[PDB]
């Protein structure tokens, strides 16, 4: 049926549409060398820009720096107390208060008087200057940074879950690819797609585009990367291509098997 | 030195030749081109050298090298559908 | 409050030593993806990497610490795990002093030395953690890691209490 | 050097990894399996390549011989502990020194 | 409470590190010294943190060529191809 049917039955002499080069078709029509590359790709409804968290003020530093700052704070405070009792006064509670104020760039009632207390204080002041300077550099940037997170971001991810329905264009190369596949992930995908009710399949690319747009991020359309890219650039551009390409192939100019146009078309 | 014949070599095209041979059902010996050149028609002599020359003159039956599909070559030898994509690219020394 | 302080000290010293020894021995420091070599999700420690998924689930291979002077030093210090081991050693001697404080009461400095050992153990521990994390440069830390971290916290608490005991002693006997 | 992107990528993935690809690709093309004009192997070879492509064989071969080689495996970003580790070493060094000085200043005043 | 050498060292260090101190000079010459050291500190620390911010945000190691046109325009770098290719 369709363009391949027309070529086989003799209704046309050439097909210059985005017709995928496939084994099944190559056995009945002669393809040219490909004039465009593509692969199967996933289109999803563009997720909303996530606002940064309540604890975004922590973001400029890795979690491990925060953890180490806390241990350093305890270490410094205990060593201060110790050295001072070996030498108001630097009991443990005041040592904790002194260190906290030093770190927060505040100061407090008391300062060490001993040499060992001043060594501890001095290196903690130095540490504080480096760490606070580093933290405060770009702080406002971290507080106001929106990052879109894709629900799936992969083919495997799409296969594993069941909340998002995903379909294909039927009587297309992609459907045939999934049907005849032997790869674990794609076999799983096909087993799902065949049984799914209502049909996940569509009749036209526009149909799948509208289905993804109107499904509120519950439909993922599997289409060719070229169409996907084109659509993702068009207004309202509320779709996005997710992950890589599932495979590699190309569009060829077709001719009926035993045609006289086969060679000239290839060379053209 | 421990091996002899087509089993002396390895690489992408070696396995590709193996798989093609399996599918088509033929036996083959991997002969390295003598010139060590890919293929070009010398404008003066109009002689094809390298792998293309080896194919045309009858000394070889297939070429399973990274041989680029080009118009000039397509006029004299047959190519299958491409098995790998590429483009011309620039290679530069990485600065330190 | 002498009894409660010494109870906290002794239980605490045992807790800290146990936690730290487990942590050094066990292999749930890091949950990263990798290979136990006969990539997959693994759980590693200071010494070994071990697989959690597949046919090789439970196979466990020794880490190659060695696959710039600064880089070399980091690799060496990480490889030896000198700092986690030194932390265990000092906790051992701290606990030893704590025990010795019950018997030979005449010298007060024993419980103080316990204190200094525990404080130092915690400093060794911090250095260890920093070397560990720095040398590893998606992942997550496992329970062995958190045992090392809890050991640090307990050691520092016990150091503080030991020092308080010694202060109470030198403030009772002077008057 | 102007060469094909596949070779360029392969080289850049191997030691002594001091070379790098710059920019995009100047054009788009592909390698083919060649045969003598009028050969009887032309049709079967084409079909074999299509079979190999559709079955993931070419993908697997590429991934094996390019990616798995990996001789060298190498704007709000959080700082990492490695970026500031030196400040922590100075800190713990200083605490060590302070404890040492305190023991001395003690033993000196004890005698 | 007085500016012997050890407290002088401690005062200076705290000023520089932006922490403050137990003590502050009371004499005119002490305040001249303190005042210029405060000024020096403000310039140097501010320069350090201004410039630190720059180092923590620079990430564009830009290639000289970056395209074919840039290779064509220049003549310092020679570019070749494989023969019979
Ligand atoms: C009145 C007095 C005023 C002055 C006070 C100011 C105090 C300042 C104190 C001290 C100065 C700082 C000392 C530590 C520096 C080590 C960093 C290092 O070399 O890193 C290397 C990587 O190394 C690693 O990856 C491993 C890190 C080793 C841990 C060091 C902690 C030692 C604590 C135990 C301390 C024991 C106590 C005794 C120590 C004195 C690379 O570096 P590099 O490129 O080779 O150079
Ligand atoms: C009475 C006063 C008490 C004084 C209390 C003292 C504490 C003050 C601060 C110390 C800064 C630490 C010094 C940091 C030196 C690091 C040097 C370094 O690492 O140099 C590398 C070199 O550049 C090769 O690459
Ligand atoms: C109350 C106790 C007294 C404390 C007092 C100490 C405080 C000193 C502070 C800052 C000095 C900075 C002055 C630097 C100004 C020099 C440059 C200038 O004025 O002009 C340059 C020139 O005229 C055109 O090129
Ligand atoms: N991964 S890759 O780039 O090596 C690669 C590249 C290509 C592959 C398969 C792979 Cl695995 N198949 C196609 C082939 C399949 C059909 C479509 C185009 C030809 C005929 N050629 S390609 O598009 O050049
Ligand atoms: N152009 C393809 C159809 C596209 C699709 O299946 O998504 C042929 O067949």
């Amino acid at each position: 049926n369709g363009m391949v049917g027309e070529l086989v039955y003799g209704r046309a002499d050439v097909a210059v549409a985005p017709l995928t080069i496939t084994l099944v078709r190559e056995e009945v029509i002669d393809f040219s060398k490909p004039f465009m590359s593509l692969g199967i790709s996933i289109m999803i409804k563009k997720p909303q820009k996530s606002k940064p968290g309540v604890f975004s003020f922590l973001d400029p530093l890795a979690y491990e720096i925060w953890m180490c700052i806390v241990f350093a704070y305890i270490g410094v405070s205990v060593v201060l107390f110790l050295v001072s009792r070996f030498s108001n006064e630097f009991g443990i509670f005041n040592s904790l208060w002194f260190s906290l104020g030093a770190f927060m760039q505040q100061g407090c009632d008391i300062s060490p008087r001993s040499l060992s207390g001043r060594i501890v204080g001095g290196v903690w002041w130095f540490f504080t200057l480096i760490i606070i300077s580093s933290y405060t550099a770009n702080l406002a940037a971290f507080l106001t940074v929106e990052r879109m997170v894709s629900p799936i971001e992969s083919a495997e991810d799409l296969a594993k879950q069941t909340e998002i329905a995903y379909g294909t264009l039927e009587a297309g190369s992609t459907k045939e690819f999934f049907r005849r596949s032997k790869i674990a992930v794609f076999e799983k995908m096909w087993t799902y797609m065949k049984s799914a009710e209502p049909s996940v399949f569509v009749r036209t690319t526009e149909e799948g585009m509208i289905r993804v747009r109107k499904s509120k991020g519950k439909y993922a359309y599997l289409l060719e990367s070229t169409m996907n890219e084109y659509i993702e650039q068009r207004k309202p551009c509320d779709t996005m291509k997710v992950g890589g390409n599932l495979d590699s192939k190309g569009y060829g100019i077709a001719t009926p098997k035993g045609s006289a146009l086969r060679g000239p078309v290839n060379l053209a | 030195n421990q091996f002899e014949g087509n089993d002396r070599y390895e690489g992408y095209c070696v396995e590709l030749a193996a798989e093609i041979a399996k599918h088509v059902g033929y036996s083959y010996r991997l002969e390295i081109v003598s010139d060590g050149k890919y293929g070009a028609r010398d404008p003066d002599t109009k002689a094809w050298n390298g792998m293309v020359g080896e194919l045309v003159y009858g000394r070889a039956d297939v070429a399973v090298a990274p041989l680029t599909i080009t118009l000039v070559r397509e006029e004299v030898i047959d190519f299958s559908k491409p098995f790998m994509s590429l483009g011309i690219s620039i290679m530069i020394k990485k600065p330190q | 409050d002498r009894g409660i302080q010494m109870l906290i000290t002794t239980v605490g010293a045992f807790a800290a030593f146990s936690l730290m020894t487990i942590a050094v021995g066990t292999d749930y420091w890091l949950y990263s993806r990798g290979v136990c070599r006969t990539e997959v999700m693994t759980h590693s420690g200071l010494w070994r990497t071990c697989c959690l998924e597949g046919a090789f689930r439970g196979v466990c291979k020794k880490i190659d610490h060695f696959p710039d002077t600064a880089e070399y030093l980091l690799r060496a210090v990480r490889a030896s795990s000198v700092f986690p081991i030194l932390s265990v050693t000092l906790l051992f001697f701290g606990g030893l002093c704590v025990a010795a404080s019950e018997f030979h009461r005449s010298r007060h400095s024993v419980i103080l030395s316990a204190g200094i050992f525990f404080v130092s153990a915690g400093l060794s521990n911090i250095i260890g953690i920093i070397v560990y994390i720095s040398a590893n440069a998606s992942y997550s830390y496992g329970w062995s890691f958190y045992f090392g971290a809890f050991s640090f916290i307990i050691a520092e608490i016990v150091g503080v209490v030991a020092v308080h005991i010694y202060i109470e002693k030198h403030q009772q006997l002077r008057a | 050097y102007l060469l094909e992107s596949t070779m360029n990528e392969y080289i850049e993935q191997r030691k002594p990894c001091d070379t790098m690809k710059v920019g995009g690709n100047l054009d788009s093309k592909g390698y083919g399996i060649a045969t003598p004009k009028g050969s009887a192997l032309r049709g079967p070879v084409n079909l074999a390549v299509l079979k190999l492509s559709e079955q993931g064989v070419l993908d697997k071969l590429k991934s094996k011989w390019w990616y798995d080689k990996g001789e060298c495996g190498s704007k709000t970003s959080a700082l990492s502990l490695s970026n500031v580790a030196g400040v922590f070493y100075i800190l713990i060094g200083g605490l060590g020194l302070a404890m040492l000085v305190a023991l001395i200043e003690f033993c000196y005043k004890s005698r």
